[PDB]
């Protein structure tokens, strides 16, 4: 791997022909010398029989140890599974580069010497925290807003798709972004839309499960959450309903709001860690933003704040056209009457109305909706 | 049997522990405050009995613990919550110093910076005997202490130490040391030999650490 | 020693007035309909129990004067204090001016005094909402709805019940403009209390209806008798017998 | 030529992809490196790991004994017994609290005894300095110099202090406005240092159990005193201890033990000596007076909000990179944002650059900086994090 | 409970056995169902009987710590349940008040 | 906590912090400049217009205390309104009782007396610059929301006050004529205003020993703008 980066000419030219001929001749002498090394110096065969001798020197089982300290000169102390640690030697082929404390190592069964390092067999919570596939429709699905969409593309999507503009700007793209507003306006979905659009690794967990039953486990949890976030890729991390951590109290926690405060100070450290952060981007969403500690919201930790207003009626009819598109509607229905049917209605409300109208039509095995279906839908959905 | 000294932390008492260490030709054992807090259950009990058994082994010996208010927190009645390991540690401590098999071979020396946290059981009457307070250095002790700490400096013959202690009141031994060390700091900043008498006072405005505020309209 | 309860929200609103709104939200239910020939107001009285003496002659209805009447919802004690204040201010107007107050001037006086109550003093607002029905020579039959926030308006037919917006919605969908038709308005109120109240069969011992109408320059205010109420009720449920006849067609 | 461009390069680069793979026949590690370098010593120097050196597992010393050695050894929990180990080293390296490589039947001495500590604190040293300097931190110059003569001349030449016979100060607190302040200049300090720079974040010290934080504080002080001089950084000490305020049922004792034991560790009974520590928090009024005692908190660096000159200087500092029509009015920009913090100012220049790159422009203007500042300081003015924290309450 | 069993058959199994029926109308399949009423009043048994009739793996969790070891080593969150729940894709989630 | 700012709480060390917060709040306002010369007293303020809709005539800061004394305004204007009204009525009743015109120092002392008095519950977000003439000649007094009134020959207040004060230290001396002082003040104002100087962008007033309170030299200041 890592041969040479060159995509400059990309044409019928000696600036490509020369490069290709020189590199293929370099591969030619590489091939000729490696042919030299197993022809007049085969030893036995020197490619896999050496591997065979190592594998023979490798013990059949794995006395798996846990690493706790390092000594440079081909030995160290390792702790056994039963807990009786040993100061065993290492192998010459123990590939002394990916050794880290707390890691699984293949040891011998007799002398227990460090034979090799063990690849981790995945991790439980990396599977839980990582969203696998794209959820749903892209930015054509929202409708109505058309302003915060451009902003969040500028702050998140634009650094990835156009990593050139900031270079002639000589400037850094914004880091921390709050989404806020009345609930049901489309924050955690706008989250779904941007999750669909992006190609980077995506992380999602809600603040509600940041409470935990002991002391310090919350801050520790945030620690390896961000560790997983850093160790994979350029990543976008999404936390939803952060205000719950400050609003809803519980009894399952060992400590009260004190341990909550400790978790808060840890995450305030984590957003502005003086250690090298890198290309990890942060997206938040919270309806009750006023209850949060304002020092979390600061520039350097949070750069953008985006309000989500209640939808306008011209946006309401856009939502009507969007959501009722794939369903069969009769001519007797009218969206315009249903626009102002409620003074204070949300984007969840219209979807709930149309789904209830769909199931009400399914009650009588009917394919098309009628006006009375919405007329009976409105009080079922909203009015209780 | 049993001495406890208390007072505000800047008051100075530790130094007396070091001095009485220097003066006796006997075995001296020292404990940190929460050093007897282990989650192997009753390990602190083993630490207590082991320490006092070793103290019993050396017949001329004195036992000192600093900062007992970690362990001496008053016991209480509660449900579903409440630390109780420190109850075992404090109870075995109190019992082994006073209770069954009384012994006069070791003397407990007990430091703390507050008293109302302390459980009444340990401070009872004879589980510790002499309760001694540290008074604030009133007016001449400050000058004496800064003289002691500035002994290692080439003091110019123009100093009025009681003038300093009068103009620098409500200051304890730690900040009294802070006076001379930051005076040496500002002396090295200007660059000279040892300071003059007035050269201490620009130190003291550093030591008291007043909030910077352009309030001249007075 | 910590009670501010007078300051605006960090976003601009007031916590106290919205708490008052949702306090009215779980209160009792009363509704009114204007008509050209008069006005009706129907309520369900709460805590309907067999041990009540019921000797107050429709306690939910409060005759403010010989012409204009009231209904309240929220805290009963604050309602009593407020209605006494309405009697006081109205009859002070009668003392200063030898004619009845029309309808709206007393409403504006109430809105002023409740605004002053929710402006300063550091005391709790009165979580009561009122409906005012009356007659004047200036505009005939006039109806007003005074929320505890101080805002008021001239809705033709409305309610402050636990299902307020529900009955507002059925009224909006099913109102005929400019038709007095007092019997049909009574039927409208009957069907609205039918669909809104969770309890069924519409027991006349659970509801009360009061009527106001101009007659011989007197504006007579009556309370419908129990026999009349149950007769109107039974006529209402026998009215919905032909609705369930199309069925297949 | 243009659509024919893709006919010359492929004929050689696919062949390149063949021979590079054909050379790439030492791979598929899953616990290995290139075996020409991984097993570069795959000769007999593999067998000498076996017959010369034998297991020599860890141990723990318990007690000494008179005359002939006959020391007492713990394994970890296996057995607790008395042997003489061997004779290849003089019996003066044995002190209680140490770990020898000891066999199960011969009990060879092998190597002298290193101390055992948590791997977490070994990980906790950062060994990396961020690329921030003492030049790119402007607005706090007197705070800068106050921390210059704390972490330099003790680390540099000590003959000045020895000549004047003055022990240098140890306990230094640096503090400032919330959010803008101590953290990035602390990175600058770690940039300009030479010895180890032990990070401590206060939130991590709390554990599931009770008293472990005391143990790791003891361990970190021990591994610090293995060095001649080493720097200790403390962040957000407000959570690691406020005050002893216990009433009725026990409240927040689990952290109280940790803060008090570090207070015992800093002062009295042969202290760390040549170890420089420093702490920074978010609210100073809530700290304990015993932690506030000088000898642990000697210097009191306090950063405030810059008046105009620091604001102009930070405007210089963050904005030497963006395109402008030569002339600027940065001082009037600073006048436009009187009570404004440094990261806010960097956010203003960031959003000005974002407004410039909106449709097609390449250089922001003065009105672009106006469009930055009005939608930063007086459109996001609702929260701003300042007012309840300038009183630090 | 005839109207109740009618509507629950409308809500859960029709978007299991006939997803194209919902695709024919283009409406989202429901996910969350709330049952309320006095205790000891035809709930839990209904849920279990529906899960048995629908050939769906009935699962319920009380938040106890005995069952915790059957999900993960610590399993500090709850979402972890899914990595085994999706292994029995005909499944239904239930729990008490 | 909120008990810290109850009514009257000084500081951990030093005087009351809320009046210091008024001191920092006074920088959130348009600047003003005042020069006292033996030839006369000159005052100038910035209108700080935001749009061509509203008339600049209603954008009023400089007012007349009486026929020989004027003053500027800064900070919160409605806070200034009460103090200016009280100053006007106390000057008028002082003339009524004392059949004469007073000194500027009396008015300045009176507004300093009202400044501490807590309309209560906070100091007033306003700093005034009294200027005029009395029996001892030209007078210019500076006042602060803390109430410490003081005399000054040349002063700049409001936002950007210290840079303008530095330029005043650079250019002002004793033997400057009134025209010279006005020209220097306009020069400094030009280099401290963010927008280009217009006919109604600023406002000027002056007090001479001979003439009364001048009528703001309206439509004549374009002569002293265009020439420079
Ligand atoms: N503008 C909108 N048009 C249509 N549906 C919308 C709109 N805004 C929100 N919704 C609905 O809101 C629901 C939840 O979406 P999302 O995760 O983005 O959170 P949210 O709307 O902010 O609400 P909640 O906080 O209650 O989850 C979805 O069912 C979606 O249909
Ligand atoms: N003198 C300065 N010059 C330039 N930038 C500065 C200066 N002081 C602070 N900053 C800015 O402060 C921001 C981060 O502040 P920092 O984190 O160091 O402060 P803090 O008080 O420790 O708060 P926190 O760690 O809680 O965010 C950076 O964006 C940096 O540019
Ligand atoms: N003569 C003195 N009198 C009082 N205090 C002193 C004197 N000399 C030094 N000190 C200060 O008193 C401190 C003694 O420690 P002390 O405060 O008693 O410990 P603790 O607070 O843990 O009880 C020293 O750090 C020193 O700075
Ligand atoms: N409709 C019913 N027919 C028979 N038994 C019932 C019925 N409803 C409840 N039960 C009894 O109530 C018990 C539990 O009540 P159930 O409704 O299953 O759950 P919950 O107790 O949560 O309401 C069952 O053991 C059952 O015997």
């Amino acid at each position: 791997a890592s041969k040479l980066p060159l995509v400059t000419p990309h044409t019928q030219c000696r600036l490509k022909l020369l490069k290709l001929e020189r590199i293929k001749d370099y591969l030619l002498m590489e091939e000729e010398f490696i042919r030299n090394q197993e022809q007049m110096k085969p030893l036995e065969e020197k490619q896999e029989e050496e591997r065979s001798k190592v594998d023979d020197l490798r013990g059949t089982p794995m006395s798996v140890g846990t690493l706790e300290e390092i000594i440079d000169d081909n030995h160290a102390i390792v702790s056994t599974s039963v807990g009786s640690e040993h100061y065993v030697s290492i192998l010459s082929f123990v590939d002394k580069d990916l050794l880290e404390p707390g890691c699984s190592v293949l040891l011998n069964h007799k002398v227990h010497a460090v034979i090799g390092v063990l690849m981790d067999d995945t991790d439980p919570l990396v599977t839980v925290m990582k969203v696998e596939k794209a959820p749903q429709e892209t930015y054509a699905d929202i409708g109505g807003l058309d302003n915060q969409i451009q902003e969040i593309k500028e702050s998140v999507e634009l650094p990835l798709t156009h990593p050139e503009y900031y270079e002639e700007m000589g400037i850094k793209p914004p880091k921390g972004v709050i989404l806020y507003g009345p609930p049901g306006t489309g924050k955690t979905l706008l989250a779904k839309a941007v999750a669909n659009q992006t190609s980077a690794t995506f992380l999602r967990v809600v603040g509600s499960e940041l409470i935990q039953k002991y002391l310090g486990d919350g801050p520790k949890l945030v620690r390896e959450l961000f560790r997983v976030a850093e160790e994979h890729a350029p990543s976008i991390v999404f936390i939803d309903e952060i205000d719950a951590i400050g609003t809803k109290r519980y009894d399952s926690n060992s400590g009260g709001e004190r341990e909550i405060q400790r978790t808060m100070l840890e995450l305030l450290n984590q957003l502005d860690g003086f250690d090298s952060r890198g290309d990890v981007k942060v997206i938040m969403a919270t309806n009750r933003i006023e209850t949060l500690d304002p020092a979390l919201i600061r520039p350097g930790r949070i750069d953008r704040k985006i309000e989500f207003p209640l939808p306008d009626e011209k946006t309401k009819k856009r939502i009507f056209q969007i959501h009722t598109s794939r369903m069969t509607l009769a001519d007797d229905v009218t969206l315009d009457d249903l626009i102002m049917a409620k003074d204070d209605l949300s984007g969840a409300d219209i979807k709930a109305i149309c789904t209830e109208a769909g199931l009400m039509a399914l009650r009588e095995r009917r394919m098309k909706v009628t006006n009375e279906d919405f007329k009976k839908s409105k009080e079922n959905v909203l009015y209780k | 049997k049993g001495v406890l000294m208390y007072g505000p932390p800047g008051t100075g008492k530790t130094l007396l522990a070091r001095a009485c260490a220097a003066q006796t030709k006997a075995t001296f054992l020292k404990l940190a405050g929460p050093q007897l807090v282990q989650m192997f259950i009753g390990d602190g009990a083993k630490l207590v009995r082991d320490a006092f058994a070793l103290a019993k082994e050396k017949a001329p010996s004195i036992i000192f613990i600093d900062e007992l208010d970690a362990i001496g927190t008053k016991r209480f009645d509660s449900e579903k919550a409440g630390d109780r390991e420190v109850q075992r540690t404090m109870l075995e401590l109190l019992n082994q110093l006073d209770g069954f098999q009384p012994n006069t071979q070791v003397k407990v020396i007990a430091a703390t910076n507050r008293v109302d946290i302390l459980d009444p059981a340990l401070l009872r009457s004879g589980r510790l005997d002499r309760k001694i307070e540290f008074p604030m250095p009133n007016e001449e002790a400050r000058a004496r202490i800064m003289q002691i700490h500035s002994r290692k400096m080439n003091v110019s013959p123009d100093v009025n130490y009681e003038e300093l202690a009068r103009c620098t009141d409500d200051f304890n031994g730690a900040q009294c040391k802070a006076v001379c060390v930051e005076a040496g700091m500002i002396a090295l900043r200007r660059g000279a030999t040892e300071l003059t008498h007035e050269d201490y006072m620009e130190g003291i405005l550093e030591v008291q650490a007043k909030k910077k505020a352009n309030l001249q309209y007075y | 020693y910590d009670s501010r309860t007078t300051i605006f929200s960090p976003e601009g609103r007031l916590y106290q007035v919205e708490y008052a709104m949702e306090a009215i939200g779980h209160a009792g239910t009363c509704l009114g309909i204007l008509a050209n020939d008069g006005v009706l107001l129907a309520a369900e009285r709460r805590n309907i129990h067999k041990l009540l003496d019921e000797v107050f002659f429709s306690e939910k209805i409060y005759k403010l004067n010989e012409d204009m009447a009231c209904s309240v919802a929220g805290i009963t004690s604050d309602a009593n204090v407020l209605t006494n204040e309405l009697r006081l201010i109205a009859q002070r107007y009668l003392l200063q001016y030898q004619e009845p107050i029309p309808c709206e001037q007393l409403v504006t006086a109430l809105c002023d005094i409740k605004q002053a109550y929710t402006q300063f003093g550091g005391k709790r607002p009165f979580g009561v909402s009122l409906l005012y029905i009356g007659w004047d020579k200036h505009y005939g039959f006039q109806l007003y709805q005074s929320d505890p926030s101080g805002n008021y308006g001239g809705w033709k037919a409305t309610c402050i019940g636990n299902n307020s917006a529900a009955a507002v919605s059925m009224l909006k969908q099913d109102y005929k403009e400019g038709e007095m038709t007092l019997k049909s308005a009574l039927a409208l109120a009957i069907k609205v209390l039918n669909k809104t109240m969770d309890v069924s069969k519409l027991s006349a011992e659970k509801v009360e209806i009061a009527t106001l109408t101009r007659e011989n320059g007197k504006t007579v205010i009556r309370v419908l008798k129990q026999k009349e109420v149950e007769q109107l009720i039974k006529k209402h449920e026998e009215e919905e017998a032909k609705a369930e006849r199309e069925k297949k067609e | 030529y243009s659509r024919q461009i893709k006919q010359v390069e492929d004929d050689i680069q696919q062949l390149l992809k063949k021979i590079n793979e054909l050379t790439g026949i030492k791979e598929s590690d899953t616990g290995l490196a290139p075996p020409a370098l991984w097993d570069l010593a795959a000769d007999k120097q593999t067998l000498q790991s076996e017959q010369p050196l034998q297991v020599a597992r860890c141990t723990k010393i318990i007690n000494a004994d008179s005359e002939d050695p006959k020391y007492i050894i713990n394994v970890k929990q296996f057995a607790k017994f008395v042997v003489d180990l061997s004779d290849q080293v003089a019996p003066t390296d044995i002190e209680e609290g140490m770990r020898v490589g000891v066999d199960r039947n011969k009990y060879q001495i092998h190597i002298p005894l290193p101390p055992k500590i948590d791997p977490t604190v070994t990980m906790m040293q950062v060994e990396e300095k961020p690329d921030v300097t003492y030049s790119d931190v402007g607005g706090c110059k007197e705070q800068i110099e106050k921390l210059r003569e704390v972490v330099e001349t003790p680390l540099l030449h000590p003959e000045r202090f020895v000549n004047l016979g003055i022990e240098p100060p140890k306990g230094v607190l640096l503090f400032g406005p919330p959010g803008t302040g101590k953290t990035l200049c602390a990175r600058a300090v770690a940039n300009r240092t030479d010895a180890c720079f032990i990070r401590v974040i206060g939130s991590e010290l709390v554990q599931k159990y009770v008293g472990e934080g005391a143990r790791m504080v003891r361990e970190l002080f021990e591994m610090a005193r293995t060095k001649k001089a080493c720097l200790i950084f403390f962040d957000e000490i407000d959570a690691i201890g406020g005050a002893r305020f216990d009433d009725g049922a026990g409240g927040d004792n689990e952290v109280q033990r940790t803060m008090l034991e570090l207070i015992n560790q800093l002062d009295g009974f042969d202290p760390r000596g040549n170890i420089k520590v420093l702490m920074a928090t978010n609210r100073p009024d809530t700290l304990d007076p015993a932690l506030m005692r000088p000898g642990r908190l000697d210097r009191k660096i306090e950063f405030s909000l810059p008046d105009l000159e620091g604001r102009t200087h930070i405007f210089k500092i963050h904005a030497r990179s963006m395109s402008v029509e030569r002339d600027i009015r940065f001082e009037l920009l600073a006048r436009l944002c009187p009570n404004s913090t440094g990261a806010e100012i960097r956010s203003v220049c960031t959003e000005a650059g974002m407004f410039a790159i909106r449709a097609r422009r390449k250089i922001a203007t003065e009105k672009d900086f106006l469009e930055a500042v009005n939608k930063v300081i007086k459109s996001y003015a609702k929260f701003s994090a300042t007012p309840r924290y300038m009183t630090y309450n | 409970l005839d109207k109740q069993i009618k509507e629950i058959k409308e809500v859960i199994e029709l978007p299991v056995k006939h997803p194209e029926l919902f695709e024919a109308l283009g409406i989202a399949q429901p996910k969350g169902v709330l049952l309320y009423g006095p205790p000891g009043t035809g709930k839990t048994l209904l849920a279990r009987a529906v899960a048995h009739h629908t050939d769906c793996t009935f699962i319920r969790v009380s938040g106890s710590e005995l069952v915790q070891k059957f999900i993960g080593e610590g399993a500090r969150m709850v979402r972890e349940l899914f990595v085994m729940a999706r292994e029995h894709a005909p499944s239904i989630i239930f729990m008490d008040e | 906590s909120e008990y810290d700012r109850g009514v009257n709480t000084f500081s951990p060390e030093g005087r009351l912090f809320q009046v210091e917060y008024a001191i920092e709040a006074i920088k959130l306002g348009s600047t003003a400049i005042g020069i006292q010369t033996s030839e006369g007293v000159c005052l100038a303020v910035e209108k700080r217009i935001t749009s061509p809709l509203m008339e600049p005539s209603s954008i009023e800061k400089i007012v007349e205390i009486d026929a020989h004394i004027g003053c500027a305004m800064s900070g919160l204007i409605a806070d200034a309104k009460t103090l200016i009204d009280k100053a006007r009525v106390e000057t008028q009743n002082h003339w009524f009782t004392y059949n004469e015109t007073m000194t500027v120092e009396s008015v300045t002392q009176a507004v300093s007396n009202l400044a501490l008095q807590f309309a209560m519950s906070r100091p007033f977000g306003v700093a005034l610059l009294f200027g005029g003439v009395d029996e001892k000649g030209p007078q210019l007094f500076h006042m602060d929301p803390s109430g410490t009134f003081v005399q000054c020959d040349a002063r700049a207040i409001g936002s950007a006050s210290e840079g303008a004060q530095s330029s005043l230290q650079e250019v002002y001396h004793k033997s400057m004529t009134l025209k010279e002082a006005i020209k220097s003040s306009l020069i400094i104002l030009k280099q401290v205003m963010e927008e280009k100087l217009n006919a109604t962008n600023i406002e000027l007033a002056t007090v001479q020993p001979g003439q009364n309170f001048h009528m703001f030299t309206k439509e004549e200041l374009e002569e002293v703008i265009k020439d420079i």
